[PDB]
């Protein structure tokens, strides 16, 4: 398993457990849980610990809320410190609550700054009433004089393009000015009522001409902001006064420590008679030495000179599961995470997965040129792997791309393999060594002569054996039958067979593992009347059809191609149980006993994962002195689910036959209207057009092959494995580690 | 292949998603049960942190005290409910609206009683609510005559929609803005029935009791409260809903209504209002018939959630999450005088 | 300076790609004197005399491949020297 | 609604002439001229054949859209305050998916049996080219219709399930149960299909 052990106490209450505690934190290897009563908040040995800690993170977040709104970057490269346990932390959040203060005083001197605003909204009157409106509140604002004053008097307005500032919020907003000429004082009183609602509080009262108070109002604004922009030294302190952030910024390292670490000794028990106050720890077995280490150095910080320790002991509790990941298993381990979290010794699937995941991929994906690409991509992503991780990049993509080094790595070597094995590349074939289907010179001896004066309209098919033709390519497909009209029967019928084989060995390996997982948690039960009929089932089914494939591959020839059975309609017969006299002659004689008995033992699987093992628990239940039929639904339930989901499995694995065929027609639709013209008779324009051609060529498979329907595929194969692989020995159900190890 | 089965979702599947998301954040029974056991407003705000009411009192709100609770709870309210609206489309949206046009009203009417007290004016912008708050809200203090205010109203508030008409008067007085109060709900109730019986669907089965309740209340609350008034027996005829199951009680028995125990002969014949009566001692010992009241009104809310193409659940929501501010608020009020007579006084919503 | 690297380093392998592309197609037309599978373009309406008009006009449309590298090529070059002005 | 009302004075219009044709026509005498076996005889069995096998893939695909969306929406709104669901109820999703490729397979199978002839005239066709046709038709049509139901079904139970798992883990597990039933009218249409025209031998 992971771990052997993991709920041996080794924890004594001390004068000064926080160090030993804090030194376990930054081990970084242990887990606390305790206080099973699930006492409220509030009713807490440490609370007033926790309310302190809580006020300095409210100073600090106030604090650092404010350097933000001053556009001062924080830089966060030192050490990391050891929190000061004495009582020397209380005098620093002495000095921190004198900063904030110092914030508030501020915020009193931007009561200054609302003044200077009183006197700028005044400029913009330069020019029976006059004031100041919102704009985005004009149009109504207009609608209610017209109700109102019933257009008896008139109105006009001006604009002001530059923001206004908010004194209190300091949020940008547009305002109006707007002047309005009355007829009788009731209605100033009715406007001023609907002013009050829109606020239009200023009010320059007109005594001179206009030059006289125009010049008198521009000489008190001159000397408000003047006046203003000398109280901007109040600005100038508080920037030098936030300069310090660096100094603080550590302290909000050290604050967020203790507080953590307060929080966690708060798990502890709820006595502290005779020292009683004990936590207990999730730790693994490896790391016992550092463990006790980590407590001898918290006892060496303490004066009491105290062994500190306690013995271990044992439960029957669910521990949690930690993967043990290295450079190169992570990327892979963190992939089957993401679906569930495997219990207590759960059959490690990543180490199977972290292959059979790009080849079916490549399955999926199997091209050579976009095969090297992607290999390239991780050459470069993965040599310069130093560089870029001490490096800050805004392209969060990256970093997820970044994560599958060598998932994109071993994916494309294996899309580079069945690109060559395909004899796929770049939708043509590569003629290496030979050709042996079209002899003209030998198709002359079997009437084949003169048609091809008819050809320039006519196919004239190919036969098989005139005597030399067929013979196996030693290694992938014939590169004739790239350029063959009807290419796409034979692909067809070659990518589905592989498709459907594929999958089963896919499944039974799934059984197989299971069988594993089962021995193991010593469960006679589960592998007697489990595995065994469902495997039996599998086979039975499927590995049949199987070996006929494999059967009617190495058995019928060209001469036989009268009258060459269908195994599809055989499996049709197969299921419906129906056998007539003639339309499809026997693949292989003897197929009737053998074939009935393969239908009678499918039959005879079913009903033995139904009845016999919860009728064994009952009787296992009777022997001890259950709710009998909850086990029957629940019985019933996982039967039926696996029945359906054979046909439903076998049936969904034809994606891969899906998406090779349309990976292959879309790589020929592309070279078949983007390069295909870039090829012509003029003698000197070719190069220069088919440089641009093939540019767009690079872009236009760089956009849509490359990267989306490797991710189609990727996503497929990820699915495949979390459903139709993993859900026949993976339970997906457990804890997950959580450790104590700080930012 | 009706409305609410096939293409309930295309519009609404992902609101609907959220609204049964936060009606778990909705405090439970032993939520209760352990918050009436704080000693003083800091172990209040500690336990709120414990659950989905935390972390939205990070101020320096050293002198913690109650009012600032019910401030910052409604804040929260409003920010939700704006929220919820903003991402809708158009039918829902008409329902939303005319979801607020309820506590619209209410800030009108409060605005118009404010008038009468002359001597506040702007105090009354922190009393009404942010919810209910609109473009033309705070004019209202301008109207001195009724027909005034229907100037007012008219212009770009559709509350217009509901007294355009059925406001003739030109003498407002601090008696007849109870009338203006009951003549926009009864409109209000009217159009929102309608309404809601032309969606159809699972829809109109989700409102139409809860709104034929609501009138039915409000029939039962003005009868019993127009003791002793200027209003004739025929006013107060005029001003009942016809949206109940009492629309031939409105006219025939509580329309002659002169004591208390004709109102009780009036509710004995439908049991729904009978075991409420009956159940409202309204002793000093017991509980008054308001709670009653409150208690069904929240049965009903809580029975309208169950449906899962419910086209307004927003209504139940809103209405259970006032509730549990008043609850929360109300609890914090009696924790704060140092007196336990009345915490074990609460309606348990979930 | 002027076509700034952010860009100039997806044209320099974008240009590495044109050239080794083209050269590489170039070659298997010459080589394998354009067998029809790796090789259906072309522009002739009358070839039934014999197949010395078709390997001609065959070499003739492989020549272009190379006139296309060396564009790519200078293009590359011209990358590599935009990345330089730093 | 104003569609509702153009699509009701459609097919109105339609019956009603419909009616006074037929009445007509049967009171003239002129019942020679309604000779339903030139009507069935003229048809060329490939276009029924043709017709159902577009529709047998179709139609599933309609069902599948159908069931992705009405689930995929409920699951991806309600996880907002709970991203645990994103993972436990992805079933649905998958039988939403299952029901196309169903189709997909039963296109394929009666996708053979396409061997072309050469009569011309009704006399020199015969019945086993008319009975192909109409067969296959009907298969295609049948399998359609049920996955197509089935897919709506799913879809419709998928996202209530997946909506009342957000309240408590211990709901989903056995909410499954109408969803696994969903499926089963599927595999039924798919059974008569495939047994509809297991007695074809066009050509």
């Amino acid at each position: 398993r992971s771990e052997e052990m993991t709920l041996a106490q080794l924890f004594l209450q001390s004068e000064a457990a926080y160090c030993c505690v804090s030194e376990l934190g930054e081990l970084g290897k242990v887990q606390f849980r305790d206080l099973n009563p699930d006492v409220n908040v509030f009713q807490r040995k440490f609370v007033n610990e926790v309310r302190r800690c809580e006020e300095m993170d409210r100073k600090l977040r106030f604090v650092e809320k404010e350097i933000r709104k001053a556009n001062i970057p924080i830089m966060d490269t030192g050490e990391n410190p050891e929190v000061p346990f004495p009582r020397d932390m209380i005098d620093l959040e002495a000095n921190f609550e004198k900063i904030e203060n110092e914030l508030k005083e501020i915020n009193t001197n931007q009561e200054a700054l609302k003044r200077n605003f009183l006197e700028l909204t005044e400029l913009k009157f330069i020019l029976f009433v006059a004031g100041v409106i919102n704009r985005e509140r004009i149009p109504t604002f207009e609608r209610m004089l017209w109700r109102v004053c019933r257009g008896n008097v008139f109105l006009r307005q001006a604009e002001i393009e530059n923001p206004l500032e908010d004194p209190v919020t300091g949020d940008y907003v547009h305002k109006s000015v707007f002047i309005i000429f009355f007829q009788g004082d009731q209605l100033k009183n009715r406007v001023k009522k609907i002013c009050e609602g829109f606020r239009a509080s200023l009010y320059p009262c007109p005594e001179t001409p206009q030059e006289r108070k125009e010049m008198a109002s521009g000489v008190n604004t001159r000397i408000d902001d003047l006046q203003m922009v000398l109280n901007q030294t109040e600005d100038h302190r508080q920037r030098v006064l936030q300069a310090a952030a660096k100094n603080i910024r550590v302290w909000f390292i050290k604050v967020r420590k203790m507080k953590a670490i307060y929080h966690t000794l708060n798990l502890c028990n709820i006595d502290v008679t005779q020292k009683c106050l004990i936590a207990e720890v999730w730790c693994p077995v490896t790391d016992l030495d550092s463990i006790q280490f980590a407590l001898r150095r918290g006892t060496e910080h303490s004066g009491s000179t105290v062994p500190s320790i306690l013995n271990r002991m044992q439960t029957n509790q669910t521990p949690p599961t930690y993967n043990k990941t290295n450079k190169f298993t992570h990327g892979f381990q963190n992939i089957v995470d993401a679906y569930g979290i495997g219990t207590y010794r759960e059959i490690n699937p990543a180490p199977y997965t972290v292959i059979t995941f790009p080849f079916l991929f490549a399955v999926m994906f199997g091209d050579f040129g976009h095969g090297i690409l992607m290999t390239l991509f991780a050459v470069w992503m993965v040599l310069r792997e130093s560089r870029i991780l001490s490096q800050k990049h805004e392209n969060e993509m990256f970093s997820m791309v970044f994560s599958g080094r060598y998932i994109i790595l071993l994916m494309g070597l294996f899309s580079i393999y069945t690109g060559l094995i395909y004899n796929d590349c770049f939708s043509k074939s590569l003629n290496i060594f030979g050709s042996s289907w079209s002899v003209r010179p030998m198709f002359t001896q079997g009437n084949w002569t003169e048609e091809t004066l008819l050809g320039s309209s006519v196919l004239q098919l190919n036969p098989a054996i005139p005597g030399v033709f067929g013979g196996p390519y030693p290694f992938g497909i014939d590169p004739i039958w790239n350029i063959a009209t009807n290419k796409l029967t034979f692909l067809n019928s070659f990518k589905m067979k592989m498709s459907v084989i594929l999958g089963i060995i896919h499944m039974l390996f799934g059984v197989s593992l299971s069988l594993f997982n089962h021995i193991y948690f010593k469960k006679p039960l589960n592998i007697y009347f489990g595995f065994i009929p469902e495997i039996i089932f599998m086979s039975s089914l499927f590995g049949y059809l199987v070996i006929l494939i494999f059967y009617k591959w190495t058995a019928y020839d060209a001469h036989s191609s009268r009258n060459a059975p269908s195994l599809l309609i055989h499996f049709i017969n197969m299921f419906l149980f129906s056998y007539p006299e003639s339309g499809n002659a026997m693949l292989y004689s003897g197929q009737k006993g053998i074939q009935c008995f393969l239908i009678v033992v499918a039959m005879l699987c079913v009903p033995w994962m139904l009845l016999f093992k919860p009728l064994i628990l009952r009787h296992q239940y009777l022997r001890k002195k259950f709710d009998f039929g909850d086990t029957m639904v629940h019985q019933a339930i996982h039967t039926i689910e696996y029945c359906l989901g054979c046909i439903s499995n076998t049936a969904s694995y034809l994606r891969l036959w899906a998406l090779s065929l349309a990976h292959a027609q879309l790589s020929e639709v592309l070279w078949t209207m983007v390069i295909h013209i870039g090829l012509h008779v003029r003698s000197l324009a070719g190069g220069l057009g088919l440089f641009f051609i093939f540019a767009a060529f690079a872009t236009l498979t760089v956009a849509i092959l490359l990267i989306m329907e490797g991710l189609s595929a990727f996503l497929h194969a990820l699915r495949l494995h979390w459903v139709e692989f993993q859900n026949k020995f993976y339970t997906g159900t457990g804890f997950k580690f959580l450790p104590f190890s700080f930012e | 292949s009706f409305f609410p089965e096939l293409y309930f979702n295309v519009d609404n599947g992902y609101l609907e998603g959220l609204v049964r998301g936060l009606k778990a954040g909705v405090l439970s029974q032993a939520d209760y049960l352990n918050l009436v056991q704080c000693e003083t407003l800091e172990d209040l705000k500690l336990h709120l942190q414990s659950t989905d009411y935390g972390n939205f009192l990070a101020n320096e709100a050293s002198p913690l005290t109650v009012s600032v609770i019910d401030d910052k709870l409604k804040e929260k309210m409003v920010v939700e409910f704006r929220h919820m609206r903003n991402h809708a489309y158009e039918p829902l949206a008409s329902f939303l609206d005319f979801i607020t046009y309820s506590y619209m009203i209410d800030n009108v009417i409060l605005l118009i009683t404010g008038t009468l007290h002359q001597r506040s004016i702007a105090e009354l912008v922190p009393k009404c609510h942010p919810l209910g708050s609109f473009e033309q809200m705070e004019a209202v203090n301008i109207a001195q005559t009724p027909a005034e205010l229907y100037n007012a109203i008219l212009v770009d508030t559709p509350l217009a929609a509901f007294f355009q008409d059925c406001i003739s008067e030109q003498d407002l007085d601090e008696m007849n803005i109870e009338i203006i109060r009951n003549t926009l709900y009864k409109a209000y109730l009217e159009s929102f029935y309608k309404f809601c019986t032309l969606l159809g669907g699972t829809t109109a089965d989700a409102m139409c009791p809860i709104l034929e309740f609501e009138a039915d209340r409000r029939a039962f609350i003005i009868t019993i409260n127009s003791f002793g008034t200027e209003l004739s027996k025929e006013d107060r005829a005029k001003l009942f809903p016809h949206c109940g199951r009492l629309y031939p009680e409105g006219l025939a028995q509580l329309a002659r209504a002169d004591d208390y125990e004709q109102v009780k002969n009036v509710a004995d014949y439908y049991p729904e209002y009978k075991l409420l009566f009956e159940g409202a001692g309204s002793n000093p010992g017991d509980k008054t018939l308001e709670d009653r009241f409150f208690e069904h009104e929240v049965k009903l809310n809580k029975l309208a959630f169950l449906n899962q193409f419910h086209f307004g659940v927003f209504y139940a929501f809103v209405k259970l999450k006032e509730q549990e501010c008043r609850n929360i608020v109300w609890i914090a009020e009696c924790i704060a005088q140092r007196h336990r007579a009345k915490i074990d006084n609460y309606i348990p919503i979930f | 300076l002027c076509c700034g690297p952010k860009l100039a380093a997806c044209g320099i392998v974008l240009s590495a790609w044109g050239v080794i592309m083209l050269i590489m197609l170039g070659i298997f037309f010459n080589v394998h004197s354009a067998v029809l599978i790796e090789d259906v373009p072309f522009t002739e309406k009358d070839f039934e005399n014999g197949p010395q008009n078709i390997y001609n006009l065959y070499e003739q449309v492989s020549y272009n491949c190379f006139i296309a590298a060396g564009l790519y090529l200078l293009l590359g070059g011209f990358s590599f020297c935009q990345v330089r002005l730093n | 609604t104003g569609l509702e009302l153009l699509y009701l004075g459609i097919f109105v219009a339609f019956w009603a002439c419909m009616v006074v044709v037929g009445i007509c026509y049967t009171i003239f005498d002129l019942g020679f001229r309604f000779d339903v076996a030139w009507f069935l005889t003229e048809t060329s069995p490939f276009m029924w054949s043709n017709l159902g096998i577009g529709l047998a893939i179709s139609l599933s695909v309609v069902g599948a859209a159908w069931g992705i969306y009405i689930t995929g929406s409920s699951i991806i709104g309600g996880g907002v305050k709970a991203p645990r669901i994103k993972t436990k109820n992805l079933v649905s999703i998958i039988f939403c998916e299952a029901v196309a490729i169903y189709g997909i397979i039963m296109a394929i199978v009666i996708s053979n049996m396409a061997e072309p002839f050469s009569a011309t005239e009704p006399k020199a066709i015969g019945h086993r080219n008319y009975h192909a046709g109409y067969s296959m038709f009907g298969a295609g049509l049948t399998v359609g219709l049920s996955n197509l139901f089935c897919g709506v079904c799913v879809g419709i139970v998928g996202s209530g399930a997946a909506l009342a798992d957000a309240q408590n883990p211990s709901l989903f597990v056995k909410i499954l149960i109408v969803e696994i039933f969903g499926s089963a009218i599927g595999l039924f249409g798919v059974i008569v299909a495939i047994l509809q025209t297991s007695r074809v031998k066009m050509g």
